């Protein structure tokens, strides 16, 4: 401190930054076939496969119980999207897609059943067209293993091998279809997405909050509006450069891919029988020694799958914990506006929306971002009158023209001091600047 | 096929399956290709005396011509082959016990094929302007 | 020989997979942990 | 061993992805330890 | 584990049978450079880790969230400070 100021850099310039985050909320729903991945259609396999008793049984039952895991998460996340939204049934998306020169219509699908499951937002749609393994992408797939194509599919081998991925209990286009209302909630009357407010209030509040005088705000209306739209199309364009969320989708289907390819190799290893097809040992040997050799692959076999089982189980656990998180990020970023640092993503955080994604969901996250700073002087409290101690409210106090100013800590703008930007104390602490002159 | 030389007469994968062949006698080339193998998924209530059947991924056609001939009546779902359910999906319900995937529900009175929609949006008819 | 040492083998993988299947258990609390950590950084130490 | 195939193959793989979690998350708890800190240059803390 | 020691360490025996703990990709040193950079980021200007105000103001303004009135808390800055830093020795000697 150099008397009993010190040196801050403020800012005097600011943009509004947009960044992406998907969290998963959902996997493949994988279901086996133990009987079919263990025997094939060998009856002399599967009858020394019905002496090893229950362990298929505990195989499908601890695989239903996972799936009934991710269908009762997919529930609440839709719960989620749905509290507390309500919308006039005046509302037409067709028409109604900007408001106080801040753009939606690429965050907005078509609204109300007349238009069928084209609510996916063309946000949404960007998104979904770069992973060919969605829902629908799985639904496609294993509809073309009986169109008679020359090409071999693994998907088709994976399920005439008893591996298979069923849909989720609601469609992607239903997801899309709340993350569309979802959104609109905030644009329109009642708000009910918005504290009750219009969108830009609500956004001029927010950055307001940050340390930012209203009075630059209610000015620099259409520039903070066109940083926003701004922001929103950098996103969309940023899903075509290497893109970390897009990556992290990508990882999801990947990953299991390559959990099903292993499961299917592992039909062809030998285990120390004599081969890996039930075919060659059915056609070397009576079932006295036979019956030596299939054991073998069925020890293997069930070997296998309880592996895979166990690997699921954990797996799963942590889809559960992102889905809770992805209901907390919807909850305390997107319908409201909690007083928590650094949750809804880094920085200084004005405002959260979500849209649908493969697995799960993606949020975008708007952040205030300075530009330009001044460095100046600075003092956190005056000794003021009759040694009555201020302090400044979201700010400091400055000299300026040599008199005692208050300015916004997030944006370089002297105002007067006023109890409106202060708190008082009845003693002024030591080391708060002396200026009896101030009020 | 062109790939087969004088000394070749089988095609095989790198699992080490065949999965083509040349007939020595003919000389025609074949591919080979698994014959189908699947599960139905039967939905099934308490208070009936039928099952609903799904076959995942299969036209009505390919069931009745490969797989078996029933009475029962059919018809395309977006699913696959649903038999002994009438196709409803105009209709909707906001709980179902027996769920099939991507919105759809089995639904038992006979059985019907409808549409599950858990959640709705609340509606008011004040103005947005 | 083989017949002692595919025994060997057998019990020896099993207990890899039970060492993994334990290991898989425990980074998920570890994760679990860190993800708190990171909460409490944010909501108690850089602000209140 | 080698008549066992993808075992070793699939405990190898299931171990590089529960240390990739680890790695992850530690840079994961560094970034947010460094979020947002701004030091001045002139800071010396042998007398600070 | 090659240093020709009589000492047989669990750790060699465990490497030479395959076992072994690698490193972590950051090491602890470099974590313990980033506690200590976000430790004083609340020490000096601008505050970034202490809401940009001086630390001891920050917790006065705490202690008054709590119901406490200003006007002891200014009148007894030294004691809060040294309580404070008893605390802070407490715990390291509390380590023993
Ligand atoms: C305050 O109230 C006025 C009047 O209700 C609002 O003005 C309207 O704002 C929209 C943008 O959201 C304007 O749309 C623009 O139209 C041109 C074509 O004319 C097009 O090129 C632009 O891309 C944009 O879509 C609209 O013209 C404008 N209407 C009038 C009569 O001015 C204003 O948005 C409200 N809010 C604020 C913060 O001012
Ligand atoms: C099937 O293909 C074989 C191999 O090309 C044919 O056998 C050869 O035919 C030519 C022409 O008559 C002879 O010069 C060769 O000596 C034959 N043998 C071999 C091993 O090359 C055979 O004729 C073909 N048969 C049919 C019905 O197409
Ligand atoms: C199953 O029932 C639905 C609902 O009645 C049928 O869908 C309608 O089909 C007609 C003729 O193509 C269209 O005009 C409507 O727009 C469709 N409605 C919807 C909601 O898509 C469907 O065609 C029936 N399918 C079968 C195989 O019977
Ligand atoms: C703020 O930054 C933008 C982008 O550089 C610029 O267009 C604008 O004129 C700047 N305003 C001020 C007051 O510096
Ligand atoms: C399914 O088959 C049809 C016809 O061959 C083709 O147009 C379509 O692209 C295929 N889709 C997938 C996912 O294989
Ligand atoms: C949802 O809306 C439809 C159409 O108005 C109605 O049939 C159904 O009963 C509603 N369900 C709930 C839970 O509101
Ligand atoms: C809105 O709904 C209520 C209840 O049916 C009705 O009294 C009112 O006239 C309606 N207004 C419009 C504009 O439809």
């Amino acid at each position: 401190s150099v008397g009993g100021l010190y040196e801050i850099k403020i800012p005097t310039n600011f943009t509004i930054v947009g960044q992406e985050e998907f969290i998963q909320t959902n996997s493949p729903k994988v279901t086996i076939d133990c009987s079919l991945f263990v025997c094939s259609n060998y009856a002399a396999c599967h009858d020394l496969l019905s002496e090893y008793g229950t362990f298929c049984d505990n195989i499908n039952s601890i695989l239903d119980e996972v799936n009934g895991l991710l269908d009762t998460t997919q529930l609440h996340v839709a719960d989620t999207l749905m509290q507390g939204v309500t919308l006039s049934s005046n509302l037409n998306t067709n028409l109604h897609f900007d408001v106080d020169n801040i753009n939606f219509k690429s965050l907005v699908g078509c609204l109300g059943p007349h238009c069928g499951s084209s609510s996916r937002s063309f946000f949404e749609d960007l998104l979904f067209d770069k992973v060919k393994l969605s829902d629908v992408g799985f639904v496609e797939a294993y509809n073309n293993c009986t169109g008679g194509s020359e090409i071999r599919d693994l998907l088709c081998v994976q399920s005439f091998n008893g591996i298979k991925v069923l849909p989720p209990i609601l469609s992607e286009s239903q997801i899309s279809g709340y993350t569309t209302a979802a959104t609109v909630a905030a644009m329109f009357p009642p708000w009910s997405a918005a504290a009750g407010i219009p969108f830009s209030l609500n956004v001029q509040y927010r950055i307001n909050g940050l340390g930012v005088t209203m009075d630059v705000l209610n000015k620099n209306q259409k520039l903070i509006a066109t940083a926003f739209n701004n922001a929103l199309l950098s996103i969309q364009n940023g899903f075509s450069a290497p893109n970390s969320a897009l990556a992290k989708i990508q990882s999801v289907v990947n990953s299991n891919a390559q959990a099903l390819n292993s499961l299917l190799q592992q039909l062809f290893n030998k285990f120390g029988a004599i081969s890996s097809s039930l075919q060659e040992i059915l056609s070397r040997l009576d079932p006295p020694e036979a019956q030596v050799q299939i054991d073998r692959l069925i020890n293997g076999r069930l070997t296998a799958l309880n592996a895979y089982v166990s690997q699921q189980l954990s797996d799963i656990s942590l889809v559960k914990f992102g889905a809770a998180l992805a209901m907390e990020k919807v909850n305390e970023c997107v319908k409201s506006q909690s007083p928590r640092i650094n949750f809804c993503g880094n920085g200084n955080h004005i405002l959260s929306l979500v849209q649908n994604a493969p697995y799960g969901l993606l949020f975008m996250h708007f952040s205030y971002k300075p530009i330009s700073f001044k460095t100046v002087l600075v003092s956190p409290g005056l000794c003021i009158s009759g040694d009555v101690g201020i302090a400044p409210k979201q700010g400091y106090f400055i000299k300026h023209n040599d008199h005692w100013m208050f300015t916004g800590s997030s944006y370089y703008y002297p105002e007067p001091i006023s109890d409106k930007n202060v708190v008082f104390m009845n003693t002024c602490s030591v080391n708060f600047t002396k200026a009896p002159l101030v009020y | 096929a062109v790939y087969y030389n004088s000394w070749q007469n089988l095609l095989y994968d790198s699992n080490g399956n065949i999965i083509g062949f040349k007939d020595f006698v003919t000389n025609k080339t074949y591919n080979i290709f698994p014959c189908y193998a699947g599960r139905v998924s039967a939905a099934f209530h308490q208070n009936a005396s039928s099952l609903a059947l799904l076959y995942r991924n299969l036209k009505c056609s390919y069931v009745l011509n490969n797989i078996s001939l029933t009475t029962q009546p059919y018809f395309d779902s977006y699913l696959g082959c649903v038999f002994n359910a009438d196709n409803l999906t105009d209709y909707s319900v906001s709980s179902c016990a027996l769920r099939m995937g991507s919105g759809f529900c089995v639904d038992y009175n006979s059985y019907r094929f409808v549409t599950f929609e858990p959640f709705n949006v609340s509606f008011v008819n004040d103005s947005i302007e």
